[PDB]
RNA sequence: UCCAUUGCGACAACGAGCGAGACCCCGGCCGCGGGCGCCGCGGGACGGCCCGCGGCAGCGGGAGGACGGCGGGGCGAUAGCAGGUCUGUGAUGCCCUCAGACGCCCUGGGCCGCACGCGCGCUACACUGGCGGGGCCAGCCGGCGCCCGCCAGGACGCGCGGAGCCCCCGCCGUGGCCGGGACCGCGGGCUGGAACGCCCCCGCGCACCAGGAAUGUCUUGUAGGCGCCCGCCCCCACCGCG
């Protein structure tokens, strides 16, 4: 499976205690268009389209 | 506008609709020397001209610190070289090997108490590692060589836009993308 | 004016030319085998270094004018680093004798003139460097 | 070097219409424009001729943003001290930049040449206000510090 | 008789080196006291360790002592300069020299 | 006047004390007297005496801040006292902080 | 809530004070006055405006504006340390010494030795480099000329004056090589009363081909690279402070 871009709806907030993981809710740009909560790492903001290699897979909602 | 009198961004557009935001050709001025300071804002340095990232890029190890004059003399030379064997705008070759060389999936702990978990690597960090991997492949490579820098940032350029994993770039990229998805 | 009209490098390197054909300066030929400045350790490999310094001195003098520049001041202006020392390097002065020899070859050929404190161009001399900028461009 | 008061003391007179000063990182440089024919001269030296040959497009940005035709016209003599051979050529770029708009003045249509240098390039007219950092001791750097031996 | 006499008056503090320069001004502007000429501020300075030993991380003081010096044209009789060095407001601790 | 009073053997308390009030009578907000040394002991005391209200640092303490110090001389060994005088109101300057307002 | 007992809303507490802030020095920007020399006096910016969110205190942005939200420094509460300095001190208790002196000088020598362990640093390990000419760029702040000498330096005078990096063209060209410059033999200078100090010329050509376990500093004109000045000082910086 080729990873789907998903654009950020809410960057929800910083995680791993390092404040370096980023939690952001995540809408498929194309596709059925779920909205699921993906771990970032780096800068990230609104808008920000990122290829999710499995989207199959979310983390723990807000945390 | 023609980056060292030669290359226009007009046809410079990038492929990648994930990373298109985060490269700008508008900004570009002949020879990539523009003192605008990126260090300030969070994403003011998204709106910088890729040629200019790849130039500041260039100058590491310390004892080549700060030269970037010699850089972006370096930058023109391999862009010449890159048309010479490529046949096509150097501007939109470097484009297509940023977008290449970015992984888009990290290992890091997530709270774990030594344990990784896969993450998703933001679109600023893909530009911002792939610029980083296209230089330090070619440091790597010019260090004991008869090869000059030019030569090699040449070849890692043209290497990466194809996605050939002779780019240390590119083989970078699939070291860490996979160590994510066992991570995962 | 003129001498700057035509690029630095591509003036001095045409007048040393020219400074060896029309026989002015005429090299030491004793000076021919030292090195220039204490700051470096290899030599000239020119052989037609004298006349190139004899072309970038004179159009020193051109441009300082009234200014009346040293010759002391024309061997800081060839200064560069003592470098090959575990001691940090530092900047070190050209030898004054080469520089001395070249400004005394234009003070008899009348190139340039004396003048209270260092010697300055003289208008002869500076006839011939604008006219040779000028044929240049 | 130093902000020195040397204006006429290169050139006497000549109806220099405007003295502008552009400064970057410790260099400034006054401009004289005064009506001509496009020429424009730095340290008694063209202009196209710069020291920085890769940096002697920079010089030569403004009069490509806002035209050749709007320049033609106006000569230029820039005398640039302090500072080094990059910022002396971020310098001449500002001062030319600052004395072809002061010719338009108040006019609308300098608002939107400002406006056009500032699209291409911002702070093209605006001076840059970083400036250098002391050194405080404990470190041979402004904020680098020494090694800890121990802890 | 019409020489030009050379006040300079060197002062550590800025407020009182001004007002000498106002007292100058004001007796001499008849006389055609020149404006001050400010010279550049002579910022002579001792940068020593806090510390009379050398325990602790090594800390410095970092003191300068500013001379500002004023120099001032006059061209004029000499008797009357001489009064009018009377004339000016006296500050102790600032110092005037006049050169012929 | 301290150190004479010390040398004249005044209580430590009493002789501060005496100078504290002086002090306060020419008007100074705060008066602060230490003395430091061995204080008919072997041990070294350094008994603070203050009242009244002193401020510490800024540049204000070079303006409004009258420091100074001394090394009286006792039997036992010196006895070095500082005397702090802090006045608001010294005429040439106000105090920074300090905003006078109006009705 | 904030950089902060920084505030706000409260509240057996009610009013204060110190430190924080204010202040001070500097910088950048704009007026005014002066001027042998850029140097004197003022302004400007306050989270004020705008939009959201917040009793609030504020918060996130957007702007305009040299400058934006602690620009960098100076000062530094309260209580202590049994931290360090008696070898800075006509600071000093007490003990010792006190003309065969522990006074004060005078000659010579050490502190600078060195199987070795460790802490700052410095220079390298090369080609983004070395080497030759040419361009030439500062700032704290700042003298020069002429002649001779390979330089180093000197003589004789007088009133003055300025970097590296980098750029440009050659050369060597992956070789412990021309990388690197440790050592070591003549020699030329200097300073002083005197070298063992320093400088320089032709040799001579050490490790080091990137440093294990560990560990340190740093967010913009910052790191790092690259020069330069001053402190001490006969000479002398791989040091400190700029």
């Amino acid at each position: 499976p080729e990873p789907i871009n998903a654009r950020v709806i809410e960057v929800l907030g910083r995680t791993s205690s390092r404040g370096g993981i980023t939690q952001v809710k995540v809408e498929f740009m194309t596709g059925e268009k779920r909205q699921i909560i993906r771990n970032v790492i780096g800068p990230v903001r609104k808008d920000d389209i990122l290829v999710l290699m499995e989207s199959e897979r979310e983390a723990r909602r807000l945390r | 506008v023609a980056l060292f009198n030669k290359w226009p961004l007009t046809d410079v557009k990038c492929q990648d609709e994930s990373l298109e935001a985060y490269i700008s050709i508008d900004n570009h001025s002949f020879v990539p020397h523009s003192a605008g300071r990126w260090s300030a804002k969070r994403f003011r340095k998204a709106k910088c001209p890729v040629v200019e990232r790849l130039t500041n890029s260039l100058m590491m190890h310390g004892r080549n610190s700060g030269k970037k004059l010699m850089a972006m003399k370096t930058v023109g030379e391999a862009f010449e070289l890159i048309n010479l064997y490529t046949g096509k705008n150097p501007v939109q070759v470097l484009v297509d090997a940023v977008a290449n060389s970015g992984p888009r999936e990290d290992s890091c702990r997530i709270g774990k108490g030594v344990r990784r978990q896969s993450v998703d690597v933001s679109p600023l960090r893909r530009v911002n590692i792939g610029i980083y991997n296209i230089a330090t492949g070619a440091r790597k490579a010019a260090f004991r060589k008869v090869r000059p820098f030019a030569e090699c940032l040449a070849e890692e350029i043209m290497n990466a836009a194809a996605g050939a994993d002779k780019s240390y770039a590119i083989s970078q990229r699939n070291s860490v993308e996979r160590i994510a998805v066992s991570n995962r | 004016s003129s001498v700057t009209r035509v690029p630095a490098d591509v003036f001095i390197n045409s007048f040393a030319a020219h400074l060896k054909n029309r026989g002015i300066i005429k090299c030491p030929a004793f000076t021919d085998y030292v090195k220039t400045g204490v700051s470096r350790q290899y030599a000239p490999r020119d052989a037609d270094w004298f006349y190139i310094k004899a072309a970038s001195v004179i159009r020193h003098f051109y441009i300082s004018g009234s200014h009346s520049i040293g010759v002391a001041g024309l061997a800081r202006k060839y200064s560069s680093l003592q470098k090959g020392k575990t001691t940090p390097h530092h900047t070190k002065r050209a030898s004054c004798k080469v520089i001395r020899s070249i400004v005394s070859q234009f003070l008899g050929q009348k190139l340039l003139i004396a003048g209270e404190r260092g010697r300055h161009i003289s208008p002869n001399g500076r006839k011939m460097v604008e006219d040779f900028a000028e044929g240049l461009q | 070097d130093l902000l020195e008061r040397n204006d006429i003391e290169v050139r006497e007179r000549d109806k220099y219409t405007v003295h502008t000063l552009g400064k970057k990182k410790n260099s400034v440089a006054v401009a004289f424009v005064k009506a001509g024919k496009g020429d424009i001269l730095v340290n008694n030296v063209p202009l196209a001729l710069v020291r920085p040959e890769i940096l002697r497009t920079k010089v030569s940005e403004p009069i490509m943003i806002l035209g050749e035709s709007l320049f033609k016209g106006l000569d230029m003599n820039i005398k640039v001290a302090g500072g080094g051979h990059v910022s002396q050529i971020y310098a001449v770029r500002q001062a030319i930049s600052r004395g072809v708009l002061a010719s338009v003045k108040d006019e609308a249509a300098r608002s939107e040449l400002r406006a056009k240098l500032v699209s291409y390039d911002r702070q093209l007219v605006v001076s840059d206000p970083r400036r250098c950092e002391a050194k405080k001791f404990g470190g041979r750097g402004a904020r680098a510090r020494r090694q800890k031996s121990y802890r | 008789m019409h020489q030009k006499y050379t006040i300079i008056v060197v002062g550590k503090d800025l407020k009182l080196v001004e007002r000498y320069v106002k007292s100058i001004v004001k007796e001499g502007r008849a006389f055609g006291i020149s404006g001050p000429c400010r010279a550049p501020v002579r910022r002579l300075t001792i940068t020593t360790r806090k510390s009379p030993c050398g325990e602790g991380t090594n800390t410095w003081h970092r003191f300068e002592l500013r001379m500002y010096k004023r120099t001032f044209w006059v061209t004029c009789g000499g008797n009357d300069i001489s009064t009018i060095l009377s004339k000016t407001v006296v500050i102790p601790g600032i110092q005037v020299t006049v050169e012929v | 006047n301290l150190r004479a009073k010390l040398e004249e053997a005044m209580p430590i308390r009493r002789a501060a004390y005496s100078i504290i009030r002086t002090a306060m009578r020419a008007g100074a907000a705060g008066c602060e007297v230490i003395v430091a040394g061995k204080l008919r002991a072997q041990r070294a005391r350094a008994n603070k005496f203050k009242e009244g209200c002193l401020i510490s640092t800024g540049h204000p303490k070079r303006i409004f801040l009258a420091e100074a110090t001394r090394h009286i001389k006792m039997r036992q060994g010196v006895i070095g006292v500082k005397v702090r005088i802090y006045n608001p109101n010294i005429r040439g300057a106000v105090m920074p902080d300090k905003i006078e307002i109006g009705a």
